């Protein structure tokens, strides 16, 4: 479904045939392959459209390909649409931190509370599950069985049919050992019919135990519909995300997540197994990637990353030790390359485990000591070079040379 | 574009005064 693109990007890749005929094949590809995935079709053709315009506008950079950079814009599209950002902070707050399970019945509610549980625990903290899944009690059994074989304790009190007591009272006590985490696993009720009763059992459970995190479970299998739910559970509590289980049992994946992301609600983890250990942080770029080339896309992050005076001085320096190993270097020169085995003198330039002491001194100084020097004095030259692992002479050399250009380019 | 062929490049013409 949406895993056969990496190949549609292995063949783009290969130069197989003319740039723009090439284009062309993709966009039929990943069209085919995101529609085929279950995402929203008028996405598709949305982000194809904002791809075509990018192609049209933005202007191919030095070691860019007329493909690669292609890509660039691909990846980076494709990243929008499932994340758009950098990794959520699956990190606590405030301790104790508290989180709620809201999952709709056959969404795993429970096999992610515990998945997630044990996610903390591996992780190092003291995590705490509280049994308020009222509407269910085989899941109170199923529970504690699988607690017990994780090493969590797990509070809950049977037909109570009333868990906001059973919050206030199970939380209230996994304050005790002063637990550092406590995942309070609601009872999810309307089985799939749901309509809007969990969000109101939802915005009540906030008000009166008051939590630290709200997360809605979501069965990867619901598509692109998961929409609704989603939009509606966002809305109700504009402070929560989503955790999209059974990833891996499913064709219409990206639909859930595209479908999810689509509202605003953010997607801290997903799902993928019946498995203890199978549920893992959602890296939106890291998805991305993952599927559209392996490290192909690596390569590309590289060159494109990388790549009055001590100011410019240290930006451009800087990107002079990065460089990067290739021969398109001097395709930015006007000069056409010879042979190949010299460059190898490169290599063994960065052999000194240390290639220079100027970035080392450079970093070593104040962001306004970088401005104007003549104010640097034999105290604070001992200091930068103290710092740097330098010797002052190595400083006053450096010095010196600031201003020899300083001077240089004043005779010019 | 040719300034810091010149400014990075005349660097090393007297990159004697390091250590050993």
């Amino acid at each position: 479904g949406l895993e056969n693109i990496r190949d549609a990007v292995r063949k783009f890749l290969t130069g197989s045939t003319p740039y723009e005929k090439a284009v062309d094949e993709f966009i039929k590809d990943l069209q085919k392959s995101l529609i085929s995935s279950d995402v929203n079709v008028k996405l598709v053709f949305s982000l194809t459209a904002k791809i075509k315009e990018r192609l049209n506008k933005e202007k191919p950079p030095s070691v860019l390909e007329r493909k690669e950079w292609f890509i660039s814009i691909v990846y980076d599209e494709l990243s929008k649409l499932f994340g758009g950002d950098k990794e959520p902070n699956v990190n606590p707050t405030k301790l104790p931190f508290i989180i709620m399970l809201v999952g709709v019945q056959g969404s795993g509610k429970t096999t992610t509370a515990g998945k997630l549980a044990y996610f903390y625990k591996k992780r190092g903290y003291k995590v705490g599950l509280v049994a308020a899944d009222v509407y269910r009690p085989a899941a109170y059994d199923q529970l504690l069985q699988l607690g017990n074989q994780i090493g969590v304790q797990v509070y809950g009190e049977p037909n109570n049919q009333n868990p906001i007591e059973i919050a206030k009272k199970g939380v209230d006590i996994f304050v005790k050992n002063k637990m550092d985490i406590i995942i309070v696993d609601t009872a999810g009720r309307h089985g799939y019919g749901e309509e809007t009763k969990l969000l109101e059992e939802m915005k009540e459970m906030y008000d009166v135990l008051k939590p630290d995190d709200v997360i809605l479970v979501i069965d990867a299998s619901i598509g692109q519909k998961a929409y609704d739910l989603a939009s509606r559970f966002h809305q109700a509590s504009p402070i929560g995300s989503v955790i999209i289980t059974k990833m891996d049992g499913t064709a219409k994946g990206g639909g859930a997540l595209s479908a999810v992301v689509a509202t605003g609600a953010t997607i801290k983890f997903i799902g993928t197994g019946e498995k203890i250990d199978e549920l893992e942080t959602f890296n939106a770029k890291r998805f991305v990637s993952r599927i559209l080339g392996m490290g192909d896309i690596e390569s590309i992050l590289e060159k494109v990353k990388g790549l009055l005076t001590l100011r410019d001085v240290y930006a451009q320096i800087i990107a002079l030790r990065k460089m990067g190993p290739l021969s398109k270097v001097l395709q930015h020169i006007p000069g056409l390359g010879i042979m190949l085995p010299t460059p190898s003198e490169d290599q063994l330039k960065i052999g000194e485990e240390k290639i220079r002491r100027w970035l080392a001194a450079l970093n070593s100084m104040t962001y306004k000591e970088l401005e104007n020097p003549n104010i640097i004095d034999k105290s604070r030259m001992r200091r930068i070079a103290e710092g740097s692992g330098l010797e002052v002479e190595e400083v006053r050399e450096l010095l010196e040379w600031y201003n020899n250009m300083n001077r240089l380019l004043k005779m010019v | 574009g040719i300034i810091l062929v010149l400014l990075i490049w005349g660097t090393v013409l007297l990159l004697k005064s390091i250590p050993h």
